[PDB]
């Protein structure tokens, strides 16, 4: 769903027309959108260099990586950085949408279940998702990196 | 009723190593209701199709196939 | 039940991590957004009974069916208890207010709205219009007492419209 | 298998390997009744055989789950696909709709 | 229009690319546009409707003939009603920028309704045509062919 | 449904023409169940 | 395949790169273009209203419709209709595409033995895409309507 | 755009997507601007050929080497002659706006290639970033962005 | 860029002419996407010095030779907090506007002083090519334009 | 290879085969000499990763370079580790008879594990044949082939 | 003079006000402009490296910097290079006035006198001159390698 979906659903659940509410709404999100589309634009520069930073920042040199730790495994790495790449692409789609329910409907969905299955650590991936929102807020400036984290906090807070 | 096909259907993915002989060059019975869908398959793959015979049925038949 | 300042330390707790300076920005909005959140539900409060009876009118006036044999406001006995769900919309909305999330909304109406309204085949469609019917009368008594901009008087009722909302897009 | 060839990860990576996590797939090979050109067709081992029934107990393992009874094997289908005109997944299809 | 890209991008693993935001860009540019024409359409609504039955009984008779479904005055009010249902989702589409939003609600399962109540579906397909025609009456050059653009859409659909 | 099912672009693409099917996904409960246990 | 990647496979078998002549070649497409999307719309409106048409102008109230024909059967008559809706369809795609290959790959690989196995009129059929050929002519217009009836000529030209 | 439209619309049952079209048409737009491109990359394939092959000499003397593959006047020429078939994939690319003619000519099996070749794949791919720095130091600015981004695919893809 | 045109138009006895004051107006609506620029070459600091000296030792290995200037780690140390020097000089300049504030304090005499250091010039001047080619990479397009503006002033000082 | 056997009898609903049983019969009369190999490249680890970092930054001097990854006492200690995990997982590969548990351990994801960390994977390939020559320098002529089997496919991995 | 200041000009000797051929010129130089200061910029950045390659095309290894030529002293090699700078740096300014006319107010005016004065060889300085050309018109590309090469062959048709 979008923004302007959840408008035009909340609209419409009630039959009402398009009152001037909504016209507000609608017309906060066509002013939005400018730094929505560039902050968009310059997350998808660099994701491998936001993932490396997160990693290097949160992960790294930890005993998370040393043998005994979850990521120890060279697989086991590459589903690490593939867990962070998703999770970035994802608040990525959902900042452009300015809606959250894309990430309830196709990341946290089951996600708490595969990973208390896996044994994977739920508060190392908290803490890599939180170095991920400062190294893209960062990287975008603090007027879009709001927005990135909110989304990114939505995950982490799903999460736990 | 049954289609005698004879296809070629090459390999536009990444090169494999295992023979896919059977799948690549290949002449088998098919259904006359899967036929279509089959073929339209093998017209998806990109793949000539060199020969088509009906191995069973007779044209023209209304009733009892 | 989470607040606008308790929302922001479960984020933050869960992090482990302090307070920043984003935190303490948001907070600072809410700080001078509280005054005029006190003033607006004041003035919710004041007028809110004949606020339910012309919620009650108009919602007549819409849809004529919900007055009618095959409706659910037939009787007295089945209007008092739309009134009384008038009330509760209205009285939770003033909660969010003061409060300033959607949290309560969340956890204390939208939570087992379907189930109780699909088990006594009450309707969906003309409770967010009632709903709204009433923000409408709402956002008219807080434009009435001083408070010029009145977005976030606009917020919970919407809000409580998109979860009963059936979704179809 | 592997993790990196998640579907929702490497929609260009269908068609791998299952690698040694997975279960261990089968291709149909050697399909017997192929014994050159020269005139022969006399012999009494022909290796290829062995290998290619194992195919069809396969296919009854991972489409019923078990294997079937004595007096259920459909035996049409099984000499039309050891003939070589019916293929495995044709066979597959021929299977679930019994 | 930003959804299309995002479940598109999303089947994928790869990000958003640039052309796709550069589309997203453009739509956001059109915008201004999108929403005179829709509500140009939508204060309309009661010529349109009225224009569609016009055009649409003296097309096919069939409906105000007793044997069809549209007879009597509730049968014929229930069919302008369906005529202001599908100007509703035309507006929806106008201003979505893609056809999603409206074959959601009134096309991806309408051709088993029609049929089981009874109404045949190329006269909804001439009901549409007639709202297309009034609706170019009704706009500039550059705005009908901008609605049209969807009625087109949906007359395709119920066919 | 059976045609339905093999008739998809997702069975043909992966398991191929002569691939005997085989079980590639598992669900979250059904790993839970099977890993997790005495013997791991 | 395109006209523009019948270009770059041309270019590429010369082993040259894309200089004036060829570049002309794909101005050239750009222009048609633009009216090849409007004659898309147009024919995705009414396809089934132009096979219906055809149809009642050419196949009906024939012998083939009778019984002792080839469309007698109600089964043989809704093959009927979706072959012409799929000649209809893949006009409209190599229309749009400006080139034909793709249309030839895609139908005259085996329909010409599988019209000789079933026993289907070849001539029936020509008739038949020159209905298709004279209404979509009638609807779209003059110059869109000779692009369409091209790749529909070489339809029939593949099935004869 | 189109054909990959096209085959991603065939896989599915349905027609082309209004977002699809509104890629199209945002392709149509542009398709100008890439031909200017194309046109300043064709004239100028000898002095980036030669300054792309002489950096990556430069950073990689490995293949100069006399124990390395690109030793001598021939396999020098051939390593040159390899830099201006990948720049004009690139060009190809540019004007395509896919990557499937970048792909089904110069990258689907060129590791298996290289390998039995004996030539390093990354010598390549840093001779192909050369020429992503070289184009980009030539062109306008975002064109050298729109130029650098396919030369991007080409070096990402190699490696 | 405001001291330019006052001194400019303070050594003719004239006012400020108003063209000057349209150049000032226009200067203060860019000045948020130069904050923007900035803040975002502020932040991410090390990864530039670090990419910097990464292509630089690629590029010239005199200075990681013992012949030359930068050898051990006091001398890198000391060529990276160069580098860093210059970064800062950079962000200054994309904030004022105009290459004054950053020419005072490292162009205007920086030939005397790295020839009675020892170090060449034109090392420095590749440094400062490869903090441009990082920030190509770290920004957009329009973002890269207006840092490589400066980037590109300092890069024709040094030599 | 017990349980290669055991998964390729258990994907059939068939028994082990005897053949297989063969195999195994012949894997554990060869276990003596093949414990005797691993105790032997166990015991000796620091020469061999001394002599492959020897062999390596003789090979290739760019990750000794400060643009490489291995730039630092640090970074090299960290390449070491590397090797000295390789080395073990190549002991555990002599052992087990066959390349599951040293695959399942540093082979199955090490390409996207080293793109993300930026080091080059044919410096770590020629760091396993450096590792398997020293190795063959160690041992006697049968327990070099059988050693440079499990490297070789390293080698192979790595690439 | 710029291009703006020529039809300016033109237009005030007549009396004439802005008429629409004139607001034609200056609509073009507003178009040609952006390419004008991307081109500028391009040669501020590298004008060392163009006039090294310039005299290592035309000048090096001739007679001329052999004793007996006019750049065999190295104050003379020196004075070589300055002219050399001085023609590039002022066809840039040329170029991006988009006006020859502070060539010939600066350059041009009393460069043959100077030239036949001291003995400096005058087709030597030309042939260098069009080394610069061809040197910054592959530096530059073709587009304004073409308006660049234009001042610089009026500097070297003047000198001649
Ligand atoms: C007034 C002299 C006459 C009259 C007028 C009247 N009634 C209403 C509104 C309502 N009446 C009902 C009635 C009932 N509910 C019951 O359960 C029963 C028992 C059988 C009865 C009679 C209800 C539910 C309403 C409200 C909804 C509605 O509009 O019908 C009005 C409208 C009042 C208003 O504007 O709010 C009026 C004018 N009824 C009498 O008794 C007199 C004969
Ligand atoms: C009025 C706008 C609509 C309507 C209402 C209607 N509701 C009921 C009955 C109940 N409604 C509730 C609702 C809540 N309980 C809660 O705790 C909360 C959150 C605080 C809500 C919103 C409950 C529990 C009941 C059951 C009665 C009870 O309270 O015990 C009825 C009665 C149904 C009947 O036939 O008896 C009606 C008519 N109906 C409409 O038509 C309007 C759309
Ligand atoms: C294991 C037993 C076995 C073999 C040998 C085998 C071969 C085989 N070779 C093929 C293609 C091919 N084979 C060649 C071979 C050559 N081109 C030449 O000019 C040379 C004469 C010859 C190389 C020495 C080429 C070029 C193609 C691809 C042609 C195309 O683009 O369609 C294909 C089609 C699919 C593909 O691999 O792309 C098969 C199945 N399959 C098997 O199961
Ligand atoms: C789009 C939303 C989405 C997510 C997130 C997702 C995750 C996911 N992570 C997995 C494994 C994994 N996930 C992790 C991740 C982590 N472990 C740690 O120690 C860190 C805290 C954290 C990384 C930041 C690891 C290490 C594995 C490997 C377990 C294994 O495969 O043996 C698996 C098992 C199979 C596979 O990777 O291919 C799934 C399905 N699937 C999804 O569809
Ligand atoms: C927004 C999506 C949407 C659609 C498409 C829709 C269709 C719809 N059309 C209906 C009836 C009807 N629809 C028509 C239609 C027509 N009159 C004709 O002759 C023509 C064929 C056509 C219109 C010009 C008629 C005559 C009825 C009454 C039929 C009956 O009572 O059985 C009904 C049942 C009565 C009702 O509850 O309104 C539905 C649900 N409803 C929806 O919510
Ligand atoms: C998408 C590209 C494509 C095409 C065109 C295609 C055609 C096709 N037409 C078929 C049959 C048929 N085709 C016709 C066609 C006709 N009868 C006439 O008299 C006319 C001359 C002509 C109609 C205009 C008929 C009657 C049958 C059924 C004959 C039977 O009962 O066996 C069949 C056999 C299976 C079936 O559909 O029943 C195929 C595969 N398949 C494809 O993949
Ligand atoms: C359009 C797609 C395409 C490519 C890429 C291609 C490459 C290609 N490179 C070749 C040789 C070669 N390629 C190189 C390459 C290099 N030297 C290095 O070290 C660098 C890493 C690299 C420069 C990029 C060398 C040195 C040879 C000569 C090797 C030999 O003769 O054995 C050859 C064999 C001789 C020939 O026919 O020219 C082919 C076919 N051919 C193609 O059709
Ligand atoms: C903000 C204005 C500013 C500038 C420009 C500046 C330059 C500067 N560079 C210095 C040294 C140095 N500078 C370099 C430079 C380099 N390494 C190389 O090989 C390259 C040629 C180059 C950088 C990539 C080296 C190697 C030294 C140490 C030289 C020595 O110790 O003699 C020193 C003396 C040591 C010190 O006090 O830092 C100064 C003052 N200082 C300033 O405050
Ligand atoms: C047993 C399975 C296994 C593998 C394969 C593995 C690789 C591995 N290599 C790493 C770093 C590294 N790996 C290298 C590698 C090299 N030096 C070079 O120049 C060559 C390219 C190569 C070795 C000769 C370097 C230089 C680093 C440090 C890179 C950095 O700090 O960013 C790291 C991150 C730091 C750490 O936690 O050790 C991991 C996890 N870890 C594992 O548990
Ligand atoms: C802005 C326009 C402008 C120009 C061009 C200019 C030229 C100029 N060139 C001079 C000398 C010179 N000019 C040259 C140049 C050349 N001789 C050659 O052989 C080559 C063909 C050619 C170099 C490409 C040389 C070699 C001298 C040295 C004569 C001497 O000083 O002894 C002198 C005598 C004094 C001095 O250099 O400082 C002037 C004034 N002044 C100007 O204001």
């Amino acid at each position: 769903q979008d923004a302007i979906t959840a408008v035009i659903n909340s609209a419409d659940v009630q039959g009402k027309y398009l009152d001037t509410a909504a016209l507000e709404k609608l017309k906060a999100y066509f002013s939005t959108g400018e730094l929505r589309v560039r902050a968009a634009t310059t997350i998808s520069a660099n994701a491998a260099a936001i993932v490396k930073e997160a990693v290097a920042k949160s992960l790294l040199y930890s005993d998370i990586t040393r043998p005994g730790g979850n990521m120890y495994t060279t697989r086991r790495y590459a589903a690490c950085i593939r867990d962070l790449d998703y999770y970035l692409r994802y608040a990525t789609y959902a900042m452009l949408a300015g809606d959250p329910s894309i990430l309830d409907e196709r990341v946290l969905n089951g996600l708490k279940e595969t990973y208390n299955s896996l044994g994977v650590p739920v508060g190392a991936t908290v803490q890599a998702i939180q170095a991920i929102k400062e190294v893209t807020a960062s990287l975008v400036g603090a007027d879009a990196g709001k927005e990135m984290g909110i989304y990114l906090d939505y995950i982490s807070s799903g999460l736990s | 009723r049954l289609f005698k096909i004879t296809a070629l259907v090459p390999s536009l993915s990444r090169t494999r190593t295992q023979r896919e002989l059977q799948n690549t060059y290949f002449t088998k019975l098919v259904p006359y209701e899967n036929w279509f869908r089959e073929q339209q398959r093998i017209q998806k793959a990109g793949g000539k199709i060199i020969k088509v015979e009906l191995a069973t049925g007779k044209q023209g038949t209304n009733a009892g196939l | 039940m989470r607040d606008a300042v308790t929302s922001l330390i479960k984020n933050y707790d869960v992090a482990g991590r302090y307070f920043d300076r984003n935190a303490i920005d948001t907070l600072k909005d809410y700080f001078d957004s509280g005054t005029a959140r006190v003033q607006a539900a004041a003035a919710i409060n004041s007028n809110a009974a004949a606020l339910v009876k012309q919620a009650g009118s108009k919602l007549f006036e819409e849809l004529p069916e919900l007055i009618r044999p095959g409706g659910n406001a037939y009787t007295t006995r089945r209007l008092a208890a739309c009134l009384r769900d008038m009330d509760y919309y209205l009285r939770y909305a003033t909660y969010a207010l003061v409060a300033g999330n959607t949290n309560v909304l969340d956890e204390r109406v939208l939570q087992g709205l379907r189930e109780t309204y699909n088990s006594l085949g009450v309707p969906i469609g003309p409770t967010v219009r009632g709903v709204q019917i009433l923000k409408d009368l709402v956002k008219e008594q807080v434009a009435g007492a001083g408070i010029a901009n009145t977005t976030f008087v606009e917020e919970p009722f919407d809000h409580i419209t998109r979860e009963l909302s059936e979704r179809d897009v | 298998g592997p993790g990196i060839n998640n579907q929702v990860s490497n929609p260009s990576a269908r068609g791998l390997a299952p690698g040694s996590l997975g279960p261990k797939v089968f291709k149909l090979d050697q399909l017997p009744g192929t014994i050159g050109k020269k005139a022969a067709k006399g012999a009494s081992v022909k290796f290829s055989e062995s290998s290619t029934q194992a195919v069809i107990k396969a296919t009854y393992l991972q489409v019923f789950g078990r294997d079937v009874y004595e007096g259920q094997r459909l035996k049409v289908q099984e000499i039309k696909l050891e003939n070589g005109e019916i293929s495995v997944r044709d066979f597959v299809r021929a299977l679930a709709k019994s | 229009i930003v959804t299309k890209s995002i479940v598109n991008a999303d089947a994928e693993a790869r990000y958003l690319s640039p052309g796709e935001l550069d589309r997203i860009k453009s739509f956001v540019a059109g915008g201004q546009q999108r929403l005179r024409i829709a509500q140009a359409l939508t204060d309309n609504r009661e010529r349109l409707v009225k224009q569609a039955g016009d055009q649409l009984f003296q097309k096919r008779p069939d409906v105000v003939s007793p044997g069809g479904n549209a007879y009597g005055q509730e049968m014929t009010a229930t069919c302008l009603r369906d005529l202001d249902y599908y100007l509703r989702l035309v507006t929806y589409g106008i201003v979505a920028g893609d056809v999603t939003p409206i074959e959601e609600i009134g096309v991806i399962g309408v051709r088993e309704m029609y049929k089981s109540l009874g109404t045949p579906i190329e006269a909804v397909g001439e009901g549409v045509r007639a709202l297309k025609n009034a609706a170019s009456t009704l706009l500039s050059a550059e705005d009908a062919a901008e609605a049209g653009s969807y009625f087109d859409y949906v007359v395709g659909a119920l066919q | 449904v059976v045609d339905a099912i093999l008739d998809s672009l997702e069975y043909t693409e992966t398991f191929g023409e002569d691939t005997v099917p085989y079980e590639r996904y598992l669900t979250p409960a059904g790993v839970a169940l099977r890993q997790l246990r005495v013997g791991t």
